[PDB]
This record gives structure tokens, C-alpha cells and sequence, in this order.
């Protein structure tokens, strides 16, 4: 239940994604778990809220992350790659321009199992999750944030 | 069996590697959560 970044594993074992524990709620991307229950040690985490269009899901309670990219500053992807220690990658986001407004986007192309890794502002707040994006052969991830 | 394992604290790191460019892209988001390029 400890705050932090977590690997999402399936059973040999394979890492299928990453998520964020904050305020007793686990946050990841819908496409990582498809809403399945998660084991945590001897405990079980059940899905609480989810949305395919946002590609987000929370477990044990409602979505808690609400910080947003400021549109100007560099950010850090706290990547948790399969088989490797958690590692920070700093970058200046580009922008997804959509008919409903602009979304920050990071032009970083890491293994699928890093999907759900958090993107952070300079204060250490999670401004969204990595792993839903587009190809321009280089992948670009939206900074996907939910609503609190 | 889908399960989770703690991998670290959520912190900014002063000495992080820095990389990646900052493209400006027109995109659309469909009902399935898929982004696509728009011209």
C-alpha cells in the first residue's frame, strides 16, 4: 500500500506495465490490466474506476492524481523498464493539438512494459502516465492524466 | 496471476539523463482511446 511506483507483472514472469500508488489507490493505464484484479503480496486490489477512452484505471478508490504539465517546463519520465531499476529521463514535452485542447506529449520510445510509468513535474507531482500515443517510426506518448 | 511489486519512490532526480525532442502534432482521439494523426 506504500506510496511509490510499481511494476505490473503477469504469470515465468513478464512485466506488462507500471503504475502509481498514491493515497492508497493504485493508478495505471487501462490497456495494461484490462481491468483485471491485481495481487499485492497476499492482498487483492479490485478495480474501482476505469475508462477505455482515457485509457486509465484506478484500484481501491477514485483517481487521485491531478497535477498538470505547465506547458513550458521540462518534465521527467520515471521509467520502470523490464529487468532494470527505476530510472529518470528528463525531456521537454511536445504537444498533441486536439479539437478539445492541447495535451503534453513526450517523444520517448521505450518497451511496452514501461506503459503506466509516471511523468513528473519539478515538484515531484505526477502529471500523467506514459504509454498511450501515436507514431510519427518514432513513438510519441501523450501525458495522460485523469480527473480528481 | 497479475501482481504488483514496488520499484521505487516517486521523486525527481537532479542528475537524470536528458533526451527526446518536442514535436507539435495535430491528433484525434477516437472512442477506443486510440490517437491518430490528423491533416
Amino acid at each position: 500500500t506504500t506510496d511509490g511506483v510499481y511494476r505490473v507483472m503477469t504469470r515465468g514472469s513478464t512485466q506488462v506495465g507500471v503504475g502509481v500508488m498514491q493515497e492508497g489507490v493504485f493508478h495505471t493505464m487501462w490497456h495494461v490490466t484490462k481491468g483485471a484484479a491485481l495481487r499485492s503480496g497476499e492482498g487483492r486490489l479490485d478495480p474501482y474506476w476505469g475508462d477505455v477512452k482515457q485509457d486509465l484505471v484506478s484500484y481501491c478508490g477514485p483517481w487521485k492524481l491531478d497535477a498538470a504539465w505547465d506547458g513550458l517546463s521540462e518534465v521527467q519520465l520515471l521509467a520502470v523498464p523490464p529487468g532494470e531499476r527505476a530510472k529518470n529521463i528528463q525531456t521537454l514535452p511536445g504537444i498533441f493539438k486536439t479539437k478539445d485542447g492541447d495535451i503534453g506529449a513526450v517523444a520517448l520510445d521505450y518497451p511496452a512494459g514501461t506503459s503506466g510509468s509516471p511523468i513528473l513535474d519539478k515538484s515531484g507531482r505526477v502529471i500523467g502516465l506514459y504509454g498511450n500515443g501515436v507514431v510519427i517510426g518514432s513513438y510519441v506518448s501523450a501525458i495522460t492524466q485523469g480527473k480528481r | 496471476d497479475m501482481y504488483i511489486e514496488r520499484a521505487g519512490d516517486i521523486t525527481w532526480e537532479k542528475d537524470a539523463e536528458v533526451t527526446g525532442n518536442s514535436p507539435r502534432l495535430d491528433v484525434a482521439l477516437d472512442e477506443s482511446g486510440d490517437f491518430s494523426l490528423v491533416e
